[PDB]
């Protein structure tokens, strides 16, 4: 038999379970992100979105400082404020879709920070790079 | 949803004969990267499930080459030739590609004096 | 004596305009992006098996 | 549901214009009778009383 | 032959239409059903 | 460029690059002659005679 | 009031301000990019032009080695043919208008020595890689 | 004369070439990916099949850690089995066309290698930084 571990890895096959466990399978979604008259017009303008949007999201990555990596640790301090939830919890209890509704409120707020965090973290690195 | 269909549900046969068991599937068994995972299984009284053959053509480990499997898609099929005493048991065809798998309607081997 | 044109049992013709010339000109076809084309520049290929040029 | 259309209906070929046909409707062959669809009565009453229920 | 729930369903009409020549025309007919025709208004 | 120590193979046959030449020929021929004026009219009797002239 | 900072913050504000100050307002522009028959047809192609270009900085970026960074400083000395300006003047005078009036002649120069100090640390990476 | 250099740096130039000598022309290739109402419709769809493949191209890249790189090296060892050549034979007398036709029945082998690798570097980096 195949086994169950192959519904795991297939598209969203962890969507329902652990956030800690799903984040093993972060590759399966990311590939699918881009996989591959007026039908062929509609199809054309979807495939142009799909690109853009993925083009946005690397743009933000990179403006971030994560840039080709799909897990990337960062400087920004947690706030207990957003979320007073244990690791443990996060990690091992909720999903990912429950901790997105949880945390939609502070979304912009982390953005913001993680872009404020990567500018100063640029700048000290060209200052350091003022001082070598 | 896979309906595993076995037929006969019992199978008379004298030792040192042959006997033919079938399995048909409702759909195709075929998997995607492009094997056929079935399996046939032997459980004899107060005995747990023994696997006899993976893939429904490769053999286990070593066991007899008497036990040999067939088939294709739809229909798969189990031979066993020279039938021994210790062949007494319930035979079970299952298939391994679609989720819920399951198991052969089963069939008991009965040998005859 | 009665005649007809040859097509009017098939489709109505379209005449073509009388300012269009017919002459062939010169078209290159050209590779776009990720793709290459490659010539075959044997002075003796018979149009099919391996080109050594 | 058994739905038929009894009549043998002939088919005609007329030149509308140069490539276009219509397509008329000739003498019926035989007896002009209605359409109509069968359904069976038990299953039917069967059905509309699971859908009541 | 109709039967009687099948009177005045079919019609017999005859008309003028156009050949494949543009200077010549045609009688012909045709068998429309009654939901396809309506009155125009002896003849 | 020329690509030194290269062996490729080609077949003019079964070639691609020359249906889509097909295609683009005809689909020009088409277009040129959208704009023109269609004789409709001219599908009309001829009361034609021999030119001994 | 919001202040007239939002406006330093707006699309091209900095257009007018020192380069030094115009720096700290690259991802205004970085973002613009990528914001997102006959007429539709007109649309589609603009908007694939614009990925399209878009893909190319970014490619010419990663062979620079720049990949990810919208500051990103580099091995290639300045030469003073290019410019003779001092620092002060340059980041605290001009702005980048003025300044790429300048330079366009050596902007070529300036990529092809980019381009070739790149490859240059590629492969001393790589035969240092040769050498552990 | 310009010299039979420059025909080496033109687009393919390198094919007929050994590996190790094919390997500094990579960029040609690179740039080349990106290069830029019947015939508009197939002429943009085949621009945004170029993309994407180019993004699926780059998305690979990333996912096996060489993200902005055209020379990358791994962590995955080369296994005997694909192949037993040797090192100066493979990047002295061989071409790449010539290597690809040799390794192309192990290539989606050595392409999970390269992300099972990436995979557990990434953990690797994320749990000394669960120490650190
Ligand atoms: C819808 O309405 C149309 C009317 O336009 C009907 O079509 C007519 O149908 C009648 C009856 O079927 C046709 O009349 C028959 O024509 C046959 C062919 O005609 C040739 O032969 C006659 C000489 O008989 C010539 O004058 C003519 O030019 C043709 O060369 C004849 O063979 C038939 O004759 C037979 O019956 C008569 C009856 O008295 C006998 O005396 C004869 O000996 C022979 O046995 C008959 O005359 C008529 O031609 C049709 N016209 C057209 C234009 O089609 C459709 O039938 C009707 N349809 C429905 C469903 O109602
Ligand atoms: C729908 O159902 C009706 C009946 O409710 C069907 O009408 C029946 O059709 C059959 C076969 O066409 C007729 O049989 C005929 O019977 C006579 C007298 O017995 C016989 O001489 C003929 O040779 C023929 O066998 C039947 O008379 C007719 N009417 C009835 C009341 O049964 C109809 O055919 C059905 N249609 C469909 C599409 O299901
Ligand atoms: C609609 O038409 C179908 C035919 O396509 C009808 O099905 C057929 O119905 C006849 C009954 O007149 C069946 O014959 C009978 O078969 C039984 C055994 O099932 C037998 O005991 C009878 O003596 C008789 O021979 C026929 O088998 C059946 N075939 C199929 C494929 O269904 C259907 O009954 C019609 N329905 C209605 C509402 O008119
Ligand atoms: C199709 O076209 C023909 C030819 O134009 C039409 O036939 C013509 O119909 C008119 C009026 O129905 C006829 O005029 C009438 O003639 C009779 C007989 O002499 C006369 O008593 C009346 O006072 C009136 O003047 C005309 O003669 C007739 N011509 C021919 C050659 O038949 C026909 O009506 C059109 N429609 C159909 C369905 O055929
Ligand atoms: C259009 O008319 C032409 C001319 O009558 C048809 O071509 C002729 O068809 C007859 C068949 O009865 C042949 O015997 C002739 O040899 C044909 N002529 C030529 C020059 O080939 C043609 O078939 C008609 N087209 C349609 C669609 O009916
Ligand atoms: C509808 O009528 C046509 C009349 O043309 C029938 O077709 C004839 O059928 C008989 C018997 O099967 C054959 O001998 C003739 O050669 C057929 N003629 C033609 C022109 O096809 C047809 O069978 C009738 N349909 C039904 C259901 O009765
Ligand atoms: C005019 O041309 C016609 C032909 O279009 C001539 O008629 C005959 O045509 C057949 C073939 O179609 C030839 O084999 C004959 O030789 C032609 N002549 C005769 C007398 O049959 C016709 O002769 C020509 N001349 C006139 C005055 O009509
Ligand atoms: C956390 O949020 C509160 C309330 O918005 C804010 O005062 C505090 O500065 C934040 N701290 C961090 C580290 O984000
Ligand atoms: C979170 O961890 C702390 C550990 O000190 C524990 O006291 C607390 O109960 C945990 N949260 C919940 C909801 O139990
Ligand atoms: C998010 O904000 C909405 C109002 O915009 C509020 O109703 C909701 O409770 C908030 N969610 C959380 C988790 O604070
Ligand atoms: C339908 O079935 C019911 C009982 O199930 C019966 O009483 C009735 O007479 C049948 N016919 C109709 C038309 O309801
Ligand atoms: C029309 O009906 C009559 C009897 O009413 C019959 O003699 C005649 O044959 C029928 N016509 C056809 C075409 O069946
Ligand atoms: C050309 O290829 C042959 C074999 O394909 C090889 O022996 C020879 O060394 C190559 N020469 C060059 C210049 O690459
Ligand atoms: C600066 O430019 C001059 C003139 O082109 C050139 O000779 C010199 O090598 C260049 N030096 C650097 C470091 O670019
Ligand atoms: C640039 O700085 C030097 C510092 O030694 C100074 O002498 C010079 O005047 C400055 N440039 C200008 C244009 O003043
Ligand atoms: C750039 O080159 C042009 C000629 O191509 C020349 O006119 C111009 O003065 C140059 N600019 C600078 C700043 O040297
Ligand atoms: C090399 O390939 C063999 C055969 O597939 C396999 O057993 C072995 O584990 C592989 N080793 C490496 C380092 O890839
Ligand atoms: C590869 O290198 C080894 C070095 O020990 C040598 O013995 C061997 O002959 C080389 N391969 C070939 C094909 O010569
Ligand atoms: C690759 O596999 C094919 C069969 O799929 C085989 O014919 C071929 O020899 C293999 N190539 C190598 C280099 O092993």
């Amino acid at each position: 038999a195949v086994g169950i571990g192959a519904v795991f890895l297939g598209f969203l096959g962890a969507a329902g379970s652990t956030m800690g466990a799903a984040s093993m399978t972060l590759t399966v979604q990311a590939r699918n992100l881009l996989s591959g008259t007026v039908w062929g017009i509609k199809q054309l303008q979807a495939r142009v979105l799909a690109v853009e949007r993925y083009l946005r999201d690397q743009q933000l990555l990179g403006i971030w400082g994560c840039s080709g990596k799909l897990i990337c640790c960062t400087n920004v301090p947690w706030n207990s404020s957003w979320s007073n939830r244990n690791l443990s919890e996060i990690w091992d209890n909720m999903t990912w879709l429950q901790w997105d509704k949880e945390i939609s409120n502070y979304t912009q707020i982390i953005y913001g920070l993680l872009e404020e965090s990567q500018n100063q973290q640029e700048k000290n690195e060209q200052d350091l790079l003022a001082l070598d | 949803d896979v309906l595993m269909t076995q037929n006969p549900l019992s199978l008379p046969v004298s030792l040192g004969d042959q006997a033919s068991i079938s399995c048909r599937s409702s759909q195709s068994v075929v998997y995607s990267d492009g094997n056929a995972y079935l399996e046939w299984y032997l459980q004899k009284p107060g005995q747990s499930p023994k696997l006899l053959i993976y893939k429904a053509s490769n053999r286990f480990s070593g066991v007899p080459d008497r036990f040999s499997a067939s088939g294709s898609g739809t229909d798969f099929t189990l031979r066993i030739s020279r039938v021994e005493t210790e062949d007494l048991g319930l035979y079970y065809c299952f298939q391994g590609t679609h989720i819920p798998y399951t198991f052969g309607g089963g069939t008991k081997l009965e040998m005859k004096r | 004596k009665e005649y007809r044109l040859i097509n009017c049992n098939t489709s109505a013709c379209t005449q073509a305009c009388p300012k269009v010339s017919f002459e062939p000109i010169p078209i290159h076809y050209c590779a776009p992006a990720g793709f290459a084309i490659l010539k075959c520049k044997d002075k003796k290929f018979n149009g099919t098996g391996p080109c050594p040029s | 549901i058994n739905c038929t259309r009894p009549n043998n209906n002939t088919r005609k070929s007329i030149r509308i214009g140069p490539g276009q046909a219509f397509y008329a409707t000739g003498d019926i062959i035989g007896d002009i009778r209605q359409a109509h669809c069968n359904v069976s009565k038990a299953t039917w009453n069967e059905t509309l009383g699971k859908v009541v229920k | 032959n109709i039967t009687d729930d099948m009177r005045g369903e079919l019609k017999n009409c005859s008309f003028n239409m156009t050949t494949e020549l543009r200077d010549k025309k045609q009688k012909v007919y045709s068998l429309f059903y009654r939901l396809d025709v309506v009155q125009i208004n002896s003849n | 460029i020329h690509l030194e120590n290269v062996t490729e193979e080609f077949n003019m046959w079964k070639n691609n690059m020359v249906e889509q030449m097909h295609t683009d020929i005809i689909s020009l021929w088409d277009q040129s002659l959208k704009p023109c004026v269609k004789l409709t009219p001219l599908c009309v009797t001829l009361q034609c005679t021999n030119v001994t002239n």
